[PDB]
């Protein structure tokens, strides 16, 4: 289905834009806005390619 | 050497001077002989046998040059180094060298000067090698592997931790010589000089268990960010482990010719066959940005990208492909 799953704690918070980002294999970064995540968004998108990641949290 | 490059080029990382993504091999020109090419997220470096390092691409995190006002190295340019370079690796926004004196230096990740990484190493002239991917580096000498960077998936040690700035011993075989370490974005596989897997750690791709894969000798292990590929030259096969959402699992249709070289980028593979002498180079996997050839739909199978009269050497980056003659 989706390209990958990433733990929320592995993403980087960019306080200027208030979004979490994570490297994409194309060279850009996947992004999920803080407000969208707060409201329940679980998918981050890349501005330069069609790949998407699921954002998750595992207690293990 | 004659070098060709293609794929993602938004930061001019193909060394062609322009910023257009390319879907067929383009001559990229820095009589120096290429030792190797290493690739980060948006920068590329080429090390020649004479000890010179050249680079191009993004410099907004200090990947290549100490000038903070220099956002991008638009064309191939020498990288300033403390001493001649014998080995190099890149991470997402970092560049690490091993110098001729056996010292290890890192730049990038927001640091604009090469800074020494104090790895415990012998001054006995045993070969010192560096490997890197994403947010980890390892340095190998003899039977030992040292590493630093992210540890969120226990790739360096247990328990998990956000990052280890100082090197830690990842593995000491206490016997066999380590040949190299194949690295994914958050996992690694240590291979000995006999082509046997001696250790593996981190978030290993689905279907790969260290204890089921330590039987066979004479393997070559390659890693994409999220998959492992085992090339068995005795049988002419490549076995892949991963989810394969974008055709990254090596195509299992029988090859009519012997495989003589394999490399991986972030989410694609590069294959060289000998068709005897003529050599064919193919790509498989994720190719939206042209890094697998003109068919950019990430369809499965091997896509031919070039034919050469001599055996090429291949290198992969973040949606980039390099062919060196
Ligand atoms: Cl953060
Ligand atoms: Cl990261
Ligand atoms: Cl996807
Ligand atoms: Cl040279
Ligand atoms: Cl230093
Ligand atoms: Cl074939
Ligand atoms: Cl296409
Ligand atoms: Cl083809
Ligand atoms: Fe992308
Ligand atoms: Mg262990």
């Amino acid at each position: 289905s989706t390209y990958d799953e990433i733990e929320i704690e592995d993403m980087t918070f960019e306080p200027e834009n208030q979004m979490f980002t994570y490297p994409c294999p194309c060279g850009d970064r996947f992004q999920i806005y803080l407000d969208d995540m707060f409201e329940g968004e679980k998918v981050a998108v890349c501005p330069s390619c069609s790949l998407m990641i699921d954002v998750v949290h595992h207690h293990h | 050497s004659c070098v060709y490059a293609f794929g993602s080029n938004g930061q001019r990382q193909l060394g062609l001077g322009h910023d257009e993504d390319m879907d067929t091999p383009q001559r990229s020109v820095p009589g120096a002989i290429v030792r190797k090419i290493a690739c980060g997220g948006n920068h590329s470096v080429m090390l020649t046998n004479d000890g010179n390092l050249v680079g191009c691409g993004d410099n907004r995190r200090g990947e290549l040059d100490s000038a903070q006002a220099l956002r991008q190295v638009h064309d191939w340019r020498p990288v300033e180094v403390p001493a001649p370079v014998v080995d190099v690796a890149c991470g997402w926004d970092t560049t690490v060298i091993v110098d001729a004196d056996g010292r290890v230096w890192q730049r990038g990740g927001g640091c604009y000067e090469f800074t020494q990484q104090h790895v415990p190493l012998n001054s006995n002239d045993e070969r010192i090698a560096v490997y890197g991917c994403f947010q980890n580096f390892v340095v190998v000498q003899g039977t030992r592997v040292y590493g630093w960077g992210s540890n969120t998936k226990c790739q360096l040690q247990e328990p998990k931790s956000r990052s280890l700035k100082e090197p830690v011993l990842v593995y000491d075989t206490g016997s066999v010589a380590v040949d190299y370490v194949a690295m994914g974005k958050d996992f690694m596989v240590i291979v000995d000089e006999g082509g046997r897997i001696v250790h593996a750690s981190g978030r290993l791709p689905t279907g790969f268990e260290l204890k089921q894969q330590q039987k066979r000798h004479n393997l070559v292990v390659l890693c994409m960010w999220t998959s492992i590929h085992l090339w068995n030259a005795r049988l002419n096969t490549v076995e892949s482990f991963g989810r394969g959402t974008h055709s990254q699992l090596f195509p299992q249709e029988r090859l009519d010719f012997p495989i003589v070289g394999v490399a991986t980028g972030s989410e694609h593979g590069i294959l060289t066959t000998a068709n005897q002498h003529c050599y064919n180079v193919y790509c498989w996997g994720w190719g939206e940005h042209g890094n697998c050839g003109p068919q950019k739909g990430s369809q499965p199978g091997l896509q031919l990208v070039g034919q050469y009269s001599g055996k090429p050497r291949v290198f992969g980056g973040c949606a980039t492909t390099w062919i060196v003659l």
